[PDB]
């Protein structure tokens, strides 16, 4: 896409249509006549275009109106309303830009943000950008949270987020212009290497992969066409649905053979019954010949009845010899038809043991992407966010993703080593109680108008609770926490002193020998300038591998690499790191997923802020005090950095609308 | 919509493979049993037919009678009149057989014969006899 329409697409907005959000802020316009809408939509699209074309400087209202041309510069309140709306909800002037207008000297309202994750940071910047007093509390000794980057010497390797999943409509596109992220594309060609250490042939690889994708489409068909979504009162998983599909394919393979061999026996039985007809006819022919012989032995002259015998028995015999020849021809056809049938057998098997192991790799890669065993994913919903995927290649951050949260943290009041223990929220305001992580005795208290909780789902899930809510979170919010899935996956960083892999191959697979261990070290990335190989633990394996020494896990990695590259070619690694995310108390797992019996609708519940009860009974309905952001709040972009970033922007808009008032609704 | 090509998933089958616990391995073993039971039954009829084949070895070559290249003819030798009456007695109305026996009469000439000599050879009675077995 290009033009103003490109900016709409590039900001995840429909260029020709007003969003539900926009309808709420501009109900006059959208209820209004078609013309005014198109004016609006242009003004909007253009304003975005402007910001996008240079995201390193603040786009002011003056600047915006400058570039507008009639009739669109005519209505100045519309242009101001639009600019304000966009600015408020972080569609423009988000991330790191130069303030044309230095911040106001005086701040309004105090907000505590729990967590210096990208969601936290993004909100903090926006709220501060709107002139609020903002302070972030981070249990860790570093910003970013689940954006974590390992650095030692010249080795640089992300243990947390690594990929920018396309730039087509990605907010991180804008952030990449704002911050030097060394963005390298990913050449997707990934060759597989079985347990022995021998590459899988092109034929195999392509066949199995194609089957894998066919099996997935198949599960969708079960879900949507056959409504196979509940089973014995429990929700059906993607895992179940794949088994059922695989079994039905195995079953079909047998059903086919049965029918083929049943065609043989039915035709073989025709032949049997024919040969009997032929052997009995030969027996009559044998006997009848003898009779003709005997009657012909009677030498002439002879009376006519004796002559009639020779003639009649002659005719009778050539008559029966006719039958036998016709039956001999029929036998010829049925005998050849047999060879056709025995030559064209249906498939011996659905998948062999060797294919089924490669297919398990293709599943492991899916367990990797969703960060959870396929038995846990909702059959109906696991991929619901997939309609909103960005366009463009997937890229890595070559210099380390930590560059981003660190950049965002500049100019923010961030209290590191500060572990929130209890959140209290009342009509009058909120107090947040934290401790110093280093000495748990040293206690802190923070009074504020609003609290923004970016605590990871894993933390919210903790039992018994790491963080206490006072009053307790309502039933509807806690149930949504139980229901949603918080997944897990881990990375192993192998730092070497020489490149012994193919520098043209970015990523390559290892095929585990069991289904049970398909996730274990199933994939390696060479994505870095330095000689570093990254090894991935996925699926069921991930959770188990967290109870194994680093040394042992590095062993299993080297073993595998010896197999693929030869025992000589793999040195000892200079430096090694092994993530254990489910272990990490400040993020109990990797990222969310749509668990079976959850839906996207839970992600919306998780964003819904909490309004406390009134302090004095019969006093009016309070303001909402406790807000929620982070990946796991954003229905359409979960388990991502952009999702986090976007949730942060959202809550900042929501909080500012609440406490600073929205002038642009009129 | 339909499933992907070469993926089979009937409503009925889904129900059958899920219905109970291990219905999968049940249904899939019934077909492993069914297959081997059809494979064995193939061997029987193969071996049975191999024996029946061996009996016919030689074909019917020792029992084959040379070709009579006989020219049709209008005249009825008193000889072949008698061959006819006897052929009628043994064959009835199979005019082809009666023509083959006599050798030199076409099938129409036989049909005519029935009508011309009908009275003189009591061909009615002759047929009543043939019918009576
Ligand atoms: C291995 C892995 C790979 C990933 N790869 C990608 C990828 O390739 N691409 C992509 O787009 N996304 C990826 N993600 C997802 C991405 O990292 C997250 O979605 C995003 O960083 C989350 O931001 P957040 O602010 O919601 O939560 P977080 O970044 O976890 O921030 C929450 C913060 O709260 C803090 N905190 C926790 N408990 C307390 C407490 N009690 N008191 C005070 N502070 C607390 C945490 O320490 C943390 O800093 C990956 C995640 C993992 C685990």
């Amino acid at each position: 896409p290009s033009g103003v329409e490109g900016a709409a697409f590039q900001s995840r907005l429909p260029h020709d249509r007003m969003t539900s959000q926009e309808a709420a802020c501009f109900p006059d316009i959208i209820s209004g006549p078609q013309q005014t809408q198109k004016v609006f939509l242009f003004i909007r699209n253009r304003t975005l275009q402007l910001w996008l074309d240079n995201p390193k400087i603040q786009l002011t209202f003056e600047a915006t109106l400058q570039q507008l041309e009639a009739p669109y510069n005519s209505d100045t309140v519309l242009v101001h309303r639009v600019h304000s709306y966009l600015e408020r909800h972080g569609l423009i002037n988000f991330g790191i830009y130069k303030r044309i207008k230095p911040l106001p000297t005086k701040k309004t309202g105090k907000v505590i943000i729990i967590g210096s994750g990208v969601s936290g940071l993004a909100a903090a910047r926006q709220l501060q950008s709107f002139g609020m007093d903002v302070t972030l509390l981070e249990a860790r000794d570093r910003v970013g949270g689940r954006v974590a980057t390992f650095r030692k010497g010249n080795y640089v390797a992300d243990l947390g987020a690594m990929v920018v999943t396309g730039l087509g409509g990605n907010p991180m596109a804008v952030v990449s212009k704002q911050v030097n992220m060394e963005l390298a594309k990913i050449k997707q060609k990934c060759p597989l290497y079985e347990a022995n250490g021998q590459a899988v042939p092109k034929e195999k690889d392509e066949m199995v992969e194609q089957e894998f994708n066919r099996l997935l489409e198949a599960t969708s068909y079960l879900s949507h066409q056959l409504d196979f979504n509940v089973l014995n009162n429990k929700p059906v998983s993607l895992g179940q649905a794949l088994e059922v599909v695989i079994q039905l394919q195995e079953k079909h393979v047998k059903d086919e053979q049965i029918e083929h061999w049943k065609k043989i026996v039915k035709t073989q039985e025709e032949l049997k019954e024919l040969l009997n007809k032929m052997v009995n006819l030969k027996e009559k022919i044998k006997e009848l010949h003898q009779q003709y012989k005997e009657a012909s032995e009677v030498k002439p002259p002879r009376d006519i009845t004796a002559e009639f015998l020779v003639k009649s028995k002659h005719r009778d015999l050539t008559a029966l010899c006719k039958e036998y020849d016709e039956l001999a021809e029929t036998q010829g056809k049925l005998e050849e038809k047999l060879q056709e049938l025995e030559a064209n057998p249906p498939s011996d098997v659905y998948l062999s043991s060797r294919d089924r192991q490669i297919l398990d790799w293709h599943f492991a890669n899916l367990e990797f992407a969703n960060a959870t065993p396929l038995s846990t994913l909702s059959l109906k919903h696991w991929d619901q966010d997939g309609d909103f995927e960005f366009t463009g290649s997937h890229l890595t951050v070559r210099n380390g993703y930590s560059c981003v949260p660190v950049a965002l943290a500049e100019g923010l009041d961030i209290k590191l080593n500060t572990a929130v223990r209890q959140v209290r929220y009342t009509a009058s305001g909120c107090e947040v109680i934290a401790v110093n992580t280093r000495s748990t005795s040293q206690t802190f208290i923070y009074k504020c108008d609003a609290v923004l909780c970016t605590l990871p789902l894993g933390v919210l899930k903790q039992q018994p609770p790491a963080v206490q809510f006072v009053p307790p979170l309502p039933e509807w919010k806690t149930s949504a926490v139980q229901r949603m899935g918080f997944g897990n996956l881990n990375k192993v960083v192998l730092c070497f002193d020489r490149v012994f892999w193919d520098p043209s191959v970015n990523l390559f697979g290892h095929v585990g020998s069991t289904t049970a261990s398909r996730g274990e070290l199933f994939l390696f990335w060479n994505l870095y300038k330095a000689p570093i190989l990254l090894a991935l633990v996925a699926g069921e394996a991930a959770g188990i591998m967290e109870n194994i020494s680093d040394d042992v896990i590095v062993g299993r990695c080297l073993a595998i690499l010896k197999g693929i590259f030869g025992s000589s070619a793999v040195p000892q690694p200079k430096e090694t790191v092994v993530s254990r995310w489910r272990a990490d108390p400040w993020a109990r797992g990797s990222y969310s997923y749509v668990a079976a019996g959850s839906s996207g609708n839970d992600y919306d519940l998780m964003a819904q802020p909490i309004t406390p009860g009134p302090s004095i009974p019969g006093a009016p309905q309070p303001i909402p005090r406790l807000f929620f952001a982070g990946e796991h709040t954003i229905r359409n972009y979960p388990a991502t950095v952009h999702g986090a970033l976007l949730s942060g922007l959202r809550e900042a808009g929501r909080i500012a609308d609440q406490f600073l008032g929205a002038m642009y609704t009129l | 919509r339909k499933p992907p090509k070469g993926m089979f998933l009937s409503q009925e089958d889904v129900e059958a493979v899920s219905a109970n616990a291990t219905a999968a391995t049940t249904v899939l073993r019934q077909l492993d049993m069914e297959l081997v039971s059809v494979k064995r039954q193939i061997q029987n009829i193969k071996q049975t037919n191999s024996a029946l084949k061996e009996k016919l070895d030689g074909g019917i070559e020792p029992y084959r009678l040379p070709e009579v290249i006989q020219k049709c003819n209008a005249r009825w030798t008193t000889e072949e009149q008698l061959l006819a009456v006897q052929a009628i007695r043994k064959y009835g109305r199979d005019f082809q057989a009666i023509s083959d026996v006599i050798g030199n009469k076409s099938v129409v000439q036989v049909k005519n014969f029935f009508v011309n000599y009908r009275r003189r050879f009591n061909i009615d009675e002759v047929l009543q006899e043939w019918e009576a077995e």
